[PDB]
C-alpha cells in the first residue's frame, strides 16, 4: 500500500534511501496486534484514530491526555495519517501526566499494569508496549522493563535525548528491551539523540508529523517520535508474523538499512529501521 | 527525569 507525500519518517523507513515521500507498507498494518502508549495519555476521539484508540488505566484524575506528547506517539504508531501501523489497536496508559512528567513507581507500575491488563485484551499478533519516556539509570525502573519484557511484551523505548550515552538513561538501558535512537531527514544521527552501545536500532525523530490534542496535527522532534516508529514497525512485523514480542527488537535490527547513518559514534549501531517492503 |  502506499501513502503519498506521507510524513517523511514513514518514507523512510519503507526505504533503503533517503529523499523518498512515499511510505510502502502492508495493508495489515498492524491489525491484531495492541501498543500500549505509555505515556501522557491519548486522544482517542481525535479523527485519526478512527476509533482504534481507547484509554486503559490513568495513574491521575482524568484519563485524558492533556499534554499532546501522547496522542502525538500515538499517532507515529498508528493513527491514519501519521503512523506506521494504521490498524493497531492502540491503549492508553497514563503515567505521564499533562506536563509530561512522572514517578518512576507510577511508571513502573503502570509497565506491570500492562504486563498484567495484557492478559484480558483481545491482541491475536502481539503487544507493544511504547515508552517514550526515560530518566536516569535507575535498576528498578530497568527492571520493570525487563519484567514487561519478559512477560512477552515487546518494549520499544526511547534512547533518550542528551547526546550522551544511553547506559546512564532509564529504561533505556535495560539490554533486555529495544533502546530507539533517533534519525534525520538527510541521515545523519539525530543531534539530540543518545547514542552508545546499549541502543539497539534508529528511527525518524527529526520533525515527524503526528496528530496531536485537539483533533490537530504537529511537527515535533525527539527520541520519543523515533520509539514509536519502531513500536509501530515491531507491531506491524508482528501482525506480519515475522517476529515475536521476544525478538522484534533482534530482527528489526537485523533488518534495518546498514551503514546509512552519519554521525554514529563508534561503538553505536548503525542502523535504521526499515519495514524491507516490498510492493 | 520524564517524556522523551
Amino acid at each position: 500500500a502506499a501513502q503519498t507525500n506521507a510524513p517523511w519518517g514513514l518514507a523512510r523507513i519503507s526505504s533503503t534511501s533517503p529523499g523518498t515521500s512515499t511510505y510502502y507498507y502492508d495493508e495489515s498494518a498492524g491489525q491484531g496486534s495492541c501498543v500500549y502508549v505509555i505515556d501522557t495519555g491519548i486522544e482517542a476521539s481525535h479523527p485519526e484514530f478512527e476509533g482504534r484508540a481507547q484509554m486503559v488505566k490513568t495513574y491521575y484524575y482524568s484519563s485524558r491526555d492533556g499534554n499532546g506528547h501522547g496522542t502525538h506517539c500515538a499517532g507515529t504508531v498508528g493513527s491514519r495519517t501519521y503512523g506506521v501501523v494504521k490498524k493497531t489497536q492502540l491503549f492508553g496508559v497514563k503515567v505521564l501526566d499533562d506536563n509530561g512528567s512522572g514517578q518512576y513507581s507510577t511508571i513502573i507500575a503502570g509497565m506491570d499494569f500492562v504486563a498484567s491488563d495484557k492478559n484480558n485484551r483481545n491482541c491475536p499478533k502481539g503487544v507493544v508496549a511504547s515508552l517514550s519516556l526515560g530518566g536516569g539509570y535507575s535498576s528498578s525502573v530497568n527492571s520493570a522493563a525487563a519484567r514487561l519484557q519478559s512477560s512477552g511484551v515487546m518494549v520499544a523505548v526511547a534512547a533518550g535525548n542528551n547526546n550522551a550515552d544511553a547506559r546512564n538513561y532509564s529504561p533505556a538501558s535495560e539490554p533486555s528491551v529495544c533502546t530507539v535512537g533517533a534519525s534525520d531527514r538527510y541521515d545523519r544521527r539525530s543531534s539530540f539523540s543518545n547514542y552508545g552501545s546499549v541502543l539497539d536500532i534508529f528511527g525518524p525523530g527529526t520533525s515527524i508529523l503526528s496528530t496531536w490534542i485537539g483533533g490537530s496535527t504537529r511537527s515535533i522532534s525527539g527520541t520519543s517520535m523515533a520509539t514509536p516508529h519502531v513500536a509501530g514497525l515491531a507491531a506491524y512485523l508482528m501482525t506480519l508474523g515475522k517476529t515475536t514480542a521476544a525478538s522484534a527488537c533482534r530482527y528489526i535490527a537485523d533488518t534495518a538499512n546498514k551503514g546509512d547513518l552519519s554521525n554514529i559514534p563508534f561503538g553505536t549501531v548503525n542502523l535504521l529501521a526499515y519495514n524491507n517492503y516490498q510492493a | 527525569p520524564a517524556p522523551f
